This record gives C-alpha cells, sequence and structure tokens, in this order.
C-alpha cells in the first residue's frame, strides 16, 4: 500500500506560506531513496535522521508540510532560523526530526503580469510556535494610533502578495517546498520504507 | 517615513517613448494600490494609471489606455510607467502616488515630488 507522496510532491496548486498545507501519511510503504536520488531537488536537508536510513525506518506518522516562498528564503526553512518566513508563516522546532525538500518552480508558478495568488505574513505581534498556522487577517498597529480594524496609516493588512515575475532573479522564483515531520511515538510504527 | 523615489522622464519628441520608475520606501510593496498622477499646464493634478500591487490588477484612465503600460516588480518594490506614442498634451510633472488600501479607487496618501516630462512637437 504505496503512501500518496504523489498526491504532495505533483500537486498542480501549492498553499499560500502562511496558510501551509499539511498532510498526514500514514499506513503506508514510502520508496524515501528514490526522493532522496531525485535530480528534481535543489534542497534536500535532514535533520535528526539520515537520508541514506529512511528506507529501513517505520515511523508512527509522516506529515507533509507543503508551501511556496522565494527561493531565498528557503534557507528559512531549518530549525533555529530568523526572518520573515521563520519568525511569521512557518516554524520548524529547535528539535525536529525531518527533511526538508525544495524546488525551483519558476515555470508553474510564475506567470506574464506576474502571478499574485502567493500571499505571505508579514507583520505580527508575536513569532509563530513551531508548527503553529495564523491563517489572521486582523489589521496590524504599526503606529502609535489604534486601528479600530480599518486599513490605513501605519495599520497594515498583516498579508502580502509576492508577485512572481517570470523574469525574476533565482533569488525571487517561486520554490515548491515539501517539509517531511517523522514521528516516532512508542507505539505502532504503520509508515515503512520498501 | 515613507518615501517614494522617481526617475526616469526629461525631453523626448513626439512619437517617442519614457520610461518612468518609483521605488518606494518605508513600504513593502505587495498589498498597497500604487500609480501614476500628472499637472499639465492649466490643468488639475489628474490620474494616470494605478495597479494593485495585492493583485496585480491595472486601471488607466481614457487618454492613457493603450499607450501607456504600468508594471510591479513587488519583490525590487518598484513601480514602472512605460509611456510610448507620447504627444506635446503629455507634457506634465508625473508623481508616483502610493495608497494606505488595496484599492485602485481610493485616494492616495504618499506623494511624490514628481518628475518633469516635455514632449517637443515637429
Ligand atoms: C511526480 O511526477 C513525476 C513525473 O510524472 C514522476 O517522475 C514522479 O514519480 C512523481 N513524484 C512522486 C513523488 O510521486
Amino acid at each position: 500500500n504505496l503512501c500518496p507522496f504523489g498526491e504532495v510532491f505533483n500537486a498542480t496548486r501549492f498553499a499560500s506560506v502562511y496558510a501551509w498545507n499539511r498532510k498526514r501519511i500514514s499506513n503506508c510503504v514510502a520508496d524515501y531513496s528514490v526522493l532522496y536520488n531525485s535530480a528534481s531537488f535543489s534542497t534536500f536537508k535532514c535533520y535528526g535522521v539520515s537520508p541514506t536510513k529512511l528506507n529501513d525506518l517505520c515511523f508512527t506518522n509522516v506529515y507533509a508540510d507543503s508551501f511556496v516562498i522565494r527561493g531565498d528564503e528557503v534557507r528559512q526553512i531549518a530549525p533555529g532560523q530568523t526572518g520573515k518566513i521563520a519568525d511569521y508563516n512557518y516554524k520548524l522546532p529547535d528539535d525536529f526530526t525531518g527533511c526538508v525538500i525544495a524546488w525551483n518552480s519558476n515555470n508553474l508558478d510564475s506567470k506574464v503580469g506576474g502571478n499574485y495568488n502567493y500571499l505571505y505574513r508579514l507583520f505580527r505581534k508575536s513569532n509563530l510556535k513551531p508548527f503553529e498556522r495564523d491563517i489572521s487577517t486582523e489589521i496590524y498597529q504599526a503606529g502609535s494610533t489604534p486601528c479600530n480594524g480599518v486599513e490605513g496609516f501605519n495599520c497594515y493588512f498583516p498579508l502580502q502578495s509576492y508577485g512572481f515575475q517570470p523574469t525574476y532573479g533565482v533569488g525571487y522564483q517561486p520554490y515548491r517546498v515539501v517539509v517531511l515531520s517523522f514521528e516516532l511515538l512508542h507505539a505502532p510504527a504503520t509508515v515503512c520504507g520498501p | 517615513q515613507v518615501q517614494l523615489v522617481e526617475s526616469g522622464g526629461g525631453s523626448v519628441q513626439a512619437g517617442g517613448s519614457l520610461t518612468l520608475s518609483c521605488v518606494a520606501s518605508g513600504v513593502t510593496l505587495g498589498r498597497h494600490a500604487i500609480g501614476w498622477f500628472r499637472q499639465a499646464p492649466g490643468k488639475e493634478r489628474e490620474r494616470v494609471s494605478c495597479i494593485r500591487t495585492f493583485d496585480g490588477i491595472t486601471s488607466y484612465v481614457e487618454s492613457t489606455k493603450g499607450r501607456f503600460t504600468i508594471s510591479s516588480n513587488n519583490a525590487m518594490n518598484t513601480v514602472y510607467l512605460q509611456m510610448n506614442s507620447l504627444k506635446p498634451e503629455d507634457t506634465a510633472v508625473y508623481f508616483c502616488a502610493l495608497g494606505v488600501t488595496a484599492a485602485c479607487s481610493d485616494n492616495p496618501y504618499f506623494w511624490g515630488q514628481g518628475t518633469q516630462v516635455t514632449v517637443s512637437s515637429h
């Protein structure tokens, strides 16, 4: 019974990072080696596990988180990082057990006139906790004056558009990111290699 | 504070083209409406073109449709006005203008100092 990684990695549409998608993977066989040895990925960085051992391991669950960010923001999808994406959109824990997988998606996610569909959160009163998702759109008070829910001077809608242009340099181009979290509870482990 | 840095413009003969640029600082493009106004001799300041940087939707006035093209590079915080098929009557001070909402139909809040465009007749 094959893990549905196709549905994750080959989804036509990816989530905005602020509204990052999570798929729970369970009760299935996963060939991680075929992903790890793929030339398709520009980032494949594992924490707390060796990628060469993944086909020999069983986990209680795998969570597949996915979203789009800029090439120059992929460095923020790692334990201990800071910046608008790590702080306000998607935060990995210090004790992360999993792999961060990314690839350039300029051919899918940019278009003539710009693709404005992908958003990020630019403003928040505090940093996200690890694996916290915030999809709120409260007006952010950026000045000394209360906003009273009105977008205006120093009163910001907290989400902004990347506006991906196909002519953007590689740092500004869209990257698709899949984060695999490996859960190791003292319980039956139902997601295994071949 | 927010600043709008304008560049481009100057002199061109009728039928020629100019590109104006506007760089926003103190604000990040991707939510607000940003665009151009102009003030020709003996005329009130008027809308030229606007782009919603949240969703890329552009707007023009009857005298600018087709000839002028507005575009945004959100990553570079820059908007551009490509002005083709210029006429002497396009002679004006062109102002970059930034709203505090997503809507191009709303009034601008922040203004550039303005850039002279002079189109000479044949
Ligand atoms: C995604 O599709 C490509 C091309 O059809 C294929 O090589 C690959 O097996 C698929 N990836 C996954 C993770 O299923």
